[PDB]
């Protein structure tokens, strides 16, 4: 059951989609983008989570998190004052009919920063962190190494036989103090933001279906629906399956030469198989690499060109242009199968922008707040005062306005150019019913 | 043309000049005191990986961009009368992103293969480290000025888009066939960078 | 010190039975749809964020470049 | 000789960062204002 | 064993990224204030909206900010030169992709903020398309940070 | 002074943003007596734990100075405030 | 000794001094005094 | 053995066939796109003749990949160099020679769409100078595959 | 021991900073006071605050006279080199990005001057503008100031 | 006995030749063809005389694929340097020259072209031009064979 | 132990201190001056107050007077390079920075006194910005004796 | 003992002088009289006072014969290098800073020429900013002549 528009009284009719306080906002950036066709799915109920979560991992912060959620509150506390009263200020108009938005983003913002235990930098300790054993470090022929280590840092080995564990919950807060997180935790969110955004397509794919249902298309499906599907699954549903394969096959004790997914993938595309020399991760792989681009393309025919020719084909049987409609449907194919890659870049956003963010958590903190602290006492407590003072003031300046903002635009842009156009197509005309709407004057 | 005079002036200057001094080397019979496989060889590849990776990022974004202010214009200036144009003509801004994708995707591979050398004297050292140098930043540049001009073309032709849409709303989706071409000019320049870097070794 | 098996478990029963039996256990009012909307979505996004987390982490093949003040101050610490 | 490693290398990226600042500036100079405003 | 000069290229690129994306931003800047001052007069009440491209310039700026500290706290003496090169790219990255987005911002911008006032139903297409240019900026920042790993 | 109330109201929310995370700071090196360590520690720093228990100690201190600080901000601003 | 530094250093100092002094005469000699006010008249 | 270098110029050439190659293709598919959206707008019964010259285009742009791809699968550090010499010399052959093509096709298909545009019947003539320029662009794919077979 | 001549890169920091950063300040100056020349004959009334774009612009000079006289003071004889090559780099940091900073400061001076007379609602609005430039002069400073430490 | 790189003025020669040419082809087919398409207009029943201009610059294009191939076929690693030289010398002289006389195809051509529409005793004139710069153009082609053979 | 040609750049600076000053200068009398010519014959009561962007600029050719003589009262034959390059980086700063200042002082000049010719009321805000420009001319001074005593 | 070829320095220090206090001398002279060509067609009365900026502009050729002089007066074989920087920076230092002059002498001298007639009031200001530009000069000497002596 999905929500769709209401009947409105054989013309095209305008688009009715029922709204109330909370989900109002929702559809207004939905409707931005476009009004939908009548009958077509509702991308709005699915904006609600979906937008907020997109965010949550752009702006994936958990001490902004908070202050963004106080933001929203505040608005709603005044909700009574602000609605009853006059305001003349449209951008204050404006945050505060997405009052109920900015507090839901603010809500998952607050989840994924617990999970990467970011809060202004700072790691949350559940008392969980046994990734290593420092007392073994030593007993491992690490003699006052903490002699030399005034000149150097010394990386932590794997595999010891005595390390090893996972995090309870998240990241291990370890690494929010390493030197390398830089390529441990971005490595990870690059992983995270490709798994993502190919789920987020396949599901937009995936609505499409209903949509195919309600207008009676089945040809939409036939050449259309299910070689699309079938492109995309082989291609990047594969892709994610090795990259899980490759954390749960793989120890450290082959860390050396370790198989490279990013090589494996272009590798399978380009169909090279070298005997030796890289190591697969599994036996056989090269069998299914070669199977499944050679699938991908064979589905491409259905969604290339048959189309337009069933539709010649019932369509002389019955008795439509048909070079117009092989138009037509190549450079759909063509924006499908392109844009499914250019896509997946999109989605790179998620890595780009938690990155990005967290770089200016960790240096907006280190370069104010930790130069602002001194072994002397009074000093280092007056001076905490007016840098903290200031400090707080970058990271509402910098982070809770701009970058907030931003992640906003770019998880925005997600939903309409990924997202909507998977399964929400058309255009419909904007539903102005008879209304009493001159209540103040 | 103050600027395109002083421009003028500092490019005849400066290859004059490149001319007196090679044939002059050329009349004094120097002992090939000019060696380009002394540049070459001193050098140092590091520069050349890291030039042609910042250029194949650099240059690509370049082309995009200048695409997509080439089109924004058209469309924000005829959208006054036909704001339906925002519907359909901003997949032009879509393929000038994805001429910069094209690169960055390129710029990333590439730059996964920069390593040290722990390398000194040239001498009989780094045979294959300069090989692997001189390709990743051929490869680099090939992609990078590719997907500059097809970043242009892509503009060009965008803003035509739009101002055909705006008077017939037909036209939109035949002219995208000119916009494929150009990305399509964009990946050939990819396939290259791809062969040129495909078997090289850093280190 | 910590196994992965106990983690999954906890937090996938918690999401799951949320994005499965929650639609069960929701008010009747007109947003209805709107809540049991919630539910599953939420559920879903939130596992699979948190399950890569977590299971990204597993088989290691390295570990953290710590300074030498805090290597040291481990010894003492964990 | 007239030019070391060292020297060579830092000419080769002095001018392409060059090339960049003149791109940049050179649209930045040419850049204009409006003569008048189009009403009140 | 460190090649002398290896310090040298390192300390450019920390440079150049704060200088190229400053140059940018103050384009894009420049150009959205002439058309805000020109569309203003005749719509105030535009005023407010019309300040978006000069923030999304800011953020071009805050780009290179990062890169530059990034390298800057990177920098020693005794640079393998190897780490200095990738510094320079770094540097060169990010600060040549926000000047061609501050670009694209700025003249976007001014055509934007005069459609707009004309046409209020551009005002999305103008975010949008500026947005685009935010993100090929925020591609420079990011194969910045990438080389400093490498 | 009257300052204006808006900018008052500011101070005060700021205010109260110091005085609970400059707490909170202390306390954490007091429990955790700690993944962020950054006391500003000393570059010669010896085999010696007892040092890292007292730099956090002094963190501890020089943090909540500086609440006091903006507890007396925070005072000052909410009487602007409310008179104004 | 040493030639390829002092070399360098006057080359490309005394290059990039002597275009600022050309640039700037460039810019002084063809300051535009308006053509405007009494020039329309002597002219 | 093999010198160092000796690659350099035949990465250059491999480089240089691709990018003057899509520079010719992209100033030519600019100009020719310019002119057939120019001209549909006032008759849209002509755009499919007016397509070629777009195509055409994209025929230089293929000539210079079919060098670049054959010197860059011909790449190896073994270079004797006279190899990478030929490499260059065919890089270059092909990329300026279907750079000069993809000029003369732009300027003859995009003042070919406004002269059909008032007359259709100058089509046929259109598409023949075109084939001159497809003609230039081939000679010079010719040389630069004899070359490399040296 | 030190490499010799090893002070020039940092004496040319220190001229950098400050003339860079008097060419963006002369320029925002010049170009604000002619608009206010052009502004204020109309509107006497906003000659005092048609100024604010001319004091920023004197910001800019500050910016770079702080760090030229902070690198003047950093200079001595025995100079390890490296110490010069960040000298160089936090001069040009805050001189070039004051310079980019000015061009704003100008160009949005100007058309906010004049818009501000056409429409005082733009005053404020001139100084948002405005105080970005000034952000963007800041960026550089701070960047100035962490290299000319490091 | 040979000294090394002496093969490079050889390459050089050969892709020159080739690439001018194309060049000078070039550029007097894209005049002759924009001749062509707004004569042609008014004129459609001369559309399959005025080629003429273009079938001249395709003879340039020809004269240096002729000399190219030439060269090409003489290239080897144990080459002379003299021969080398000889091989540049025919290749710049023919291309070069090639460029010369396709400038003039094209501007003869452009005016000649709509000239006879005007005035259809000129037809006759424009030949004759033309036919001195198929005789400027083989001069060069000339001289370049009989360096190639010296 | 002092290396030749050392002295050659602090020659250079004691030149160039007074040389760029001097355009600067001239520049801005000249620029004032075309105005004040228009504004006498409108009206010639003001032209003793209109002389002071004139006076201002002689002020900064000072400026360059006085650092280039402090610059050659420190020249000798047997110079440390050091201070040689202080000196150098001495008459740059103040020369470059005077320079500046002294296109400003002109633009700004004209622009005012033109403007006063119509609203005498304009003077007091002419005569503010004249000041900021004389302290842009103080900072660079400031630098450059802070260099050249160091 | 000393260098080789040290007059090289100090031979163009005497030349360049003169040369460059000709260009300044020159330029305002050819600015003046066009001036008074135009201007005395209305007022032939101001013929003789008109005069009075090309009698000025003189001033800087005489200044640069005197260095110019001055310079020769001290050339010999035998120079220590040093006194031959010192000619050097003399010589520029008067020719190029009479060059600024020339600027000023010849814009001043046209605008009030031509105003002087259009307002004869404009005579006494006029005098004097010319005045400015001859110390503008004589600063020039001044500095030649205590650094062509040091």
């Amino acid at each position: 059951e999905l929500f769709r528009s209401e009947e409105m009284t054989n013309q095209t009719p305008p688009t009715y989609n029922k709204t109330n306080k909370f989900t109002h906002g929702f559809q207004n950036i939905v409707d931005a983008y476009g009004i939908g066709t009548y009958r077509e799915i509702n991308p709005a109920p699915y904006t609600v989570i979906t937008f907020p979560f997109l965010f949550a991992v752009m702006f994936g912060d958990f001490g902004h998190g908070i202050l963004m959620t106080l933001f929203a509150v505040w608005m709603v506390l005044r909700e009574s004052r602000i609605l009853s009263q006059k305001n003349e200020n449209e951008m204050f108009s404006m945050v505060f009919s997405g009052r109920y938005i900015i507090l839901l983003m603010g809500l998952f913002s607050i989840y994924t920063g617990l999970i990467y235990n970011d809060c202004f930098s700072k790691s949350l300790n559940i008392f969980g962190s046994s990734w290593s054993v420092r007392p073994m470090f030593t007993i491992g022929n690490w003699t006052e190494e903490t002699l030399l280590g005034s000149s150097v840092l010394q990386l932590n080995p794997a595999i010891p036989g005595v390390f090893g564990g996972p995090y309870p919950f998240g990241i291990d807060p370890i690494w929010n103090i390493a030197t390398n997180k830089l390529t441990f935790l971005n490595s990870f969110k690059m992983k995270m933001s490709v798994i993502l955004g190919i789920i987020h397509m396949l599901f937009g794919v995936s609505l499409s279906l209903f949509n195919h249902i309600y207008f009676k298309k089945p040809l939409n499906i036939y050449f259309g629906f299910i070689p699309e599907i079938i492109f995309m699954s082989s291609l990047f549903g594969y892709l994610v399956i090795l990259i899980f394969y490759k954390w749960t096959a793989y120890d450290a004790h082959s860390s050396r030469n370790a198989p490279s997914l990013l090589i494996h993938f272009i590798n399978m595309f380009l169909f090279s198989y070298p005997e030796s020399g890289n190591a697969m991760l599994y036996s056989g792989q090269k069998g299914i690499q070669c199977f499944l681009i050679v699938v991908a393309m064979l589905c491409v025919p259905w969604m290339l060109l048959f189309k337009p020719l069933i539709l010649r084909h019932q369509y002389l049987r019955k008795k439509f242009d048909f070079g117009d409609t092989m138009v037509h449907q190549a450079i759909h194919t063509i924006e499908y199968c392109l844009g499914c890659i250019s896509n997946t870049a999109s989605y790179l956003r998620l890595w780009a922008l938690s990155l990005a963010h967290a770089q200016l958590s960790e240096v907006l903190w280190t370069m104010v707040i930790h130069i602002g602290l001194h072994v002397r006492s009074l000093a280092g407590g007056l001076g905490l005062f007016f840098i903290f003072a200031a400090f707080a003031t970058l990271t509402v300046a910098i982070l809770l306005i701009m970058e907030g903002l931003s992640a906003f635009l770019h998880a925005l842009r997600l939903h309409w150019v990924e997202f909507q156009n998977k399964f929400y197509t058309g255009t419909g005309f904007k539903f102005l019913p008879f209304s009493f709407e001159h209540i103040r004057e | 043309t103050g600027l395109e005079l002083l421009y003028l002036g500092i490019f005849v200057a400066f290859w004059a000049c490149m001319i007196v001094v090679g044939i002059c080397y050329t009349i004094f019979d120097l002992g090939f005191r000019f060696d380009v496989a002394w540049f070459l060889t001193e050098t140092s590849p590091f520069m050349w990986s890291n030039l042609g990776i910042g250029l194949a990022i650099s240059l690509s974004v370049v082309g995009a961009a200048w695409g997509i202010y080439i089109t924004g214009s058209s469309i924000i200036g005829g959208g006054v009368k036909a704001p339906r144009i925002k519907t359909k003509n901003l997949v032009s801004i879509i393929f000038c992103e994805a001429v910069a994708i094209y690169g960055i995707i390129m710029a990333i591979v590439i730059s996964n293969m920069a390593e040290p050398f722990s390398a000194t004297d040239p001498k009989a050292i780094g045979h294959r480290n300069y090989h692997a140098g001189y390709s990743m930043f051929g490869a680099g540049l090939t992609v990078g000025l590719s997907n500059l001009f097809c970043g242009v073309c892509v503009g060009i032709v965008g803003s035509g888009a739009a101002l055909a849409d705006a008077q017939n709303p037909s036209l939109f989706v035949k002219i995208l066939i000119v916009e494929i071409f150009g990305s399509a000019i964009g990946l050939f320049g990819v396939i290259v960078a791809i062969l040129q870097t495909s078997r090289v070794k850093m280190g | 010190a910590h196994s992965f098996a106990l983690p999954v478990i906890i937090f996938t029963t918690f999401w799951g039975l949320i994005g499965i039996a929650g639609p069960w256990f929701v008010p009747k009012g007109p947003n209805r749809g709107v809540i049991i909307t919630m539910l599953v979505a939420t559920a879903v996004c939130c596992y699979l964020f948190w399950l890569i987390a977590i299971l990204a982490q597993l088989n290691p093949l390295f570990g953290p470049q710590l300074k030498n003040e805090t290597i040291w101050y481990v010894r003492f610490l964990w | 000789g007239f030019f070391s490693p060292g020297i060579w290398m830092g000419l080769l990226t002095t001018l392409f960062m060059l090339f960049i600042f003149t791109y940049g500036l050179h649209m930045i100079l040419s850049l204009k204002t409006m003569d008048r405003f189009d009403d009140r | 064993n460190n090649p002398e000069y290896s310090s040298f290229f390192g300390v450019m690129g920390a440079s150049s990224a704060m200088v190229f994306s400053a140059m940018g931003a103050a384009y894009g800047t420049a150009k959205s204030g002439t058309g805000i001052a020109a569309m203003s007069v005749m719509r105030p009440e535009l005023i407010m909206k019309s300040i978006i491209p000069v923030v999304m310039a800011g953020i071009i700026a805050i780009y290179g900010l990062v890169v530059a500290v990034l390298i800057a706290n990177s920098l020693t003496d005794g640079i393998t030169l190897y780490r200095s090169f990738l510094q320079l790219g770094a540097g060169l990255s990010v600060g040549l992709s926000g000047l061609a987005a501050g670009f694209a911002i700025g003249i976007v911008g001014d055509a934007g903020v005069r459609g707009t006032a004309q046409q209020p139903r551009l005002f999305v297409g103008m975010i949008l398309i500026l947005i685009f240019a935010e993100v090929l900026g925020l591609y420079g920042l990011i194969v910045a940070l990438i080389l400093s790993t490498k | 002074l009257c300052c204006g109330p808006k900018l008052a109201a500011c101070g005060i929310v700021l205010s109260a943003w110091g005085v609970i995370m400059l707490i909170m700071l202390g306390i954490f090196f007091n429990v955790h007596s700690l993944i962020e360590d950054v006391p500003f520690t000393e570059k010669d720093f010896e085999n010696g734990p007892q040092n890292i228990y007292n730099l956090y100690e002094q963190v501890s201190y020089n943090c909540f100075i500086a609440a006091g600080l903006y507890l007396l901000l925070g005072g000052f601003s909410f009487c602007q405030v409310r008179l104004n | 000794l040493e030639y390829s530094v002092v070399f360098n250093l006057v080359l490309w100092i005394m290059t990039g001094l002597a275009l600022a002094v050309i640039i700037t005469s460039y810019n002084i000699w063809n300051m535009d005094p308006g053509y405007d006010s009494i020039i329309y008249r002597m002219t």
